[PDB]
């Protein structure tokens, strides 16, 4: 079955198991295996898997991670991935000193916004976008990675799992613990990234959930009904949360023209419905001269 | 605003559209299996209307079990002793699929009152995956109501409530709903619901939409009022049973039109 992988090393290790670089023995393709154990005598195939296999074999775009095979045992499942080079966050970290070129930056978000699109436009939620489940080339390429914590949607959304995204790109709507969320939860999260790739540090590192909704307010300004109606009548607000104002995103993003501030902001809103959507962004006057650049690796 | 997704419900109707053709059943499965019948899978379908009803699950993942039931029926012959751990499998696949909280396995041993063991369970559910190759995200009747139900203006509590109804009659009867799709049986269902409560028909937003007339919509609606006119006389009741309740604002209780007018 698995006869002509050649294990290389690991490469990571998440929700089911490890993940292996591997060879192709016959081919010469390079490969990512993940090996999930199926539990045969207790729970079977976990809902991760059955969710991630069947959304990535719709989601065909060349900025989400392709899936190639699903080779089947009696006792264990290996997912084949195209092998990519590393993930956004080793990147980041490796460019903590250099930084990143804005160019790059550019081209990094207009590609997330496309497979993100891409996403959205077939009711699929990712609800896990974080540079450790972004995965770039060499070539320049970016994409999509991980969908485990994702779900298939209906129109409209109805009440879905509240547990979902990395603390630090948590969305307000699910802080404040809302009975709905939408496509707006993952630009949010992208919204996170963007700064992130400018300073190369996380924008809300938040401890706990009383603290991540601290350093939003903070920073963009503790909303109110005028920039989101029902944030007072919202489950998990407080009348008691200092007034903080909005700091200017000359200061939170300096290295950032008024393109990118513009941009970012919206994918920051408060207000879900008044959010961007990744089909809106991909318009926004930010991309207009985007190129595709190489990293320097 | 957001969670009707504006930037999005177009591509993802046309999608829908798209992959409800893939997902679709082999119209004429039942003729080719020797040992199962349209009725056999009547009580199966009826079954799974209760054990939704008994752990509270989604209409949606009752949705999907059907799906794939009729799938794998339609690419692997079936003796009558199996068909249960078949639909007990396809269940527990739309549970993990689509539920927040799906039951534990053992609950789904449970409710075959022990016709079968776990590992038969277990195994018949990876069975399925390889059959159905985890293509899991079949759209579904109600994926196609909720979206139509948003055109509603006026929206009605009671016309919601019985397209639904008439939406999971049409589940039971392999014959003739298995010539239908999806799209057309929420239509069929959800003109059916709003003529016998407010009076009124299709909508043109829904035509312009879907690009099915009530033309198109005829023989649909002409099998569903059937379904409806027939449905206390139904062997299978378990539906009727549960559109009685409050929560669905008793639309089952309800007395059909005579008439349709076309
Ligand atoms: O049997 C195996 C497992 C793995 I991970 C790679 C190659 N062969
Ligand atoms: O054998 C396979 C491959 C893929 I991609 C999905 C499901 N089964
Ligand atoms: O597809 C992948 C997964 C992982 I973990 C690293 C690189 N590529
Ligand atoms: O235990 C059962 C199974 C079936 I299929 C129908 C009714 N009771």
């Amino acid at each position: 079955s698995m006869e002509n992988f050649q294990k290389v090393e690991k490469i990571g290790e998440g929700t089911y198991g490890v993940v292996y670089k591997a060879r192709n023995k016959l081919t010469g393709e390079v490969v990512a295996l993940k090996k999930i154990r199926l539990d045969t005598e207790t729970e079977g195939v976990p809902s991760t898997a059955i969710r991630e296999i069947s959304l990535l074999k719709e989601l065909n775009h060349p900025n989400i991670v392709k899936l190639l095979d699903v080779i089947h045992t009696e006792n264990k499942l290996y997912l084949v991935f195209e092998f990519l080079h590393q993930d956004l966050k080793k990147f980041m970290d490796a460019s903590a000193l250099t930084g990143i070129p804005l160019p790059l930056i550019k081209s990094y978000l207009f590609q997330l916004l496309q497979g993100l699109a891409f996403c959205h436009s077939h009711r699929v939620l990712h609800r896990d976008l974080k540079p450790q489940n972004l995965l770039i080339n060499t070539e320049g390429a970016i994409k999509l990675a991980d969908f485990g914590l994702a779900r298939a949607f209906g129109v409209p959304v109805r009440t879905y799992t509240h547990e979902v995204v990395t603390l630090w790109y948590r969305a307000p709507e699910i802080l404040l613990g809302c009975k709905y969320y939408s496509t707006a939860v993952d630009i949010w999260s992208l919204g996170c990234i963007f700064a992130e790739m400018v300073t190369r540090r996380a924008l809300f590192p938040g401890d706990s959930e009383i603290d991540q909704l601290f350093r939003i307010f903070r920073t963009l300004g503790t909303p109110d009904e005028v920039v989101w109606p029902g944030v007072t009548s919202m489950p998990d607000y407080k009348p008691s949360f200092p007034k903080w104002a909005r700091q200017d995103f000359s200061k939170v993003v300096p290295p950032l023209d008024e393109d990118g501030r513009s941009l970012l902001s919206q994918m920051l809103h408060y207000d879900p419905n008044k959010r961007i959507s990744a089909k809106a962004a991909l318009a926004h006057p930010f991309f207009q001269d985007v190129t595709k650049p190489v990293p320097h690796l | 605003g957001v969670n009707e997704v504006p930037d999005y419900h177009e591509d993802i109707h046309t999608y829908l559209r798209e992959m409800e053709v893939k997902c679709k059943p082999k119209v004429g499965y039942m003729k080719k299996q020797p040992d199962i019948t349209n009725s056999m899978r009547a009580i199966l379908v009826d079954w799974l209307v209760e054990v939704g009803e008994e752990y509270k699950l989604q209409n949606e993942t009752l949705h999907l079990a059907v799906n794939y039931i009729d799938r794998f029926l339609s690419s692997m012959s079936v003796l009558r002793g199996k068909l249960q751990l078949v639909g007990t499998a396809a269940m527990l696949l739309a549970s993990k699929f689509e539920e927040i909280y799906p039951p534990e396995v053992a609950e789904f041993v449970y409710i075959t009152d022990d016709t079968y063991t776990k590992k038969q369970v277990l195994r018949m559910e990876h069975l399925v995956l390889k059959v159905l190759a985890f293509d899991l995200a079949a759209p579904t009747i109600n994926q196609f109501l909720t979206q139509y139900f948003l055109h509603q203006q006026p929206a009605n509590c009671k016309v919601e409530s019985l397209a639904m109804f008439l939406g999971e009659l049409s589940l039971i009867d392999a014959d003739p709903y298995l010539k239908y799709l999806p799209s057309v049986i929420a239509a069929a269902a959800f003109h059916l619901a709003l003529y016998t409560v407010t009076g009124q028909s299709w909508p043109e937003s829904l035509v312009q939409k879907t690009g099915y007339t009530l033309e198109t919509l005829k023989p649909c609606l002409l099998d569903l009022h059937q379904t409806y006119l027939r449905a206390p006389q139904h062997a299978q009741q378990s539906i009727r049973e549960k559109y009685k309740n409050s929560k669905y604002h008793g639309v089952s209780l309800l007395n059909p039109p005579e008439t349709l007018n076309v």
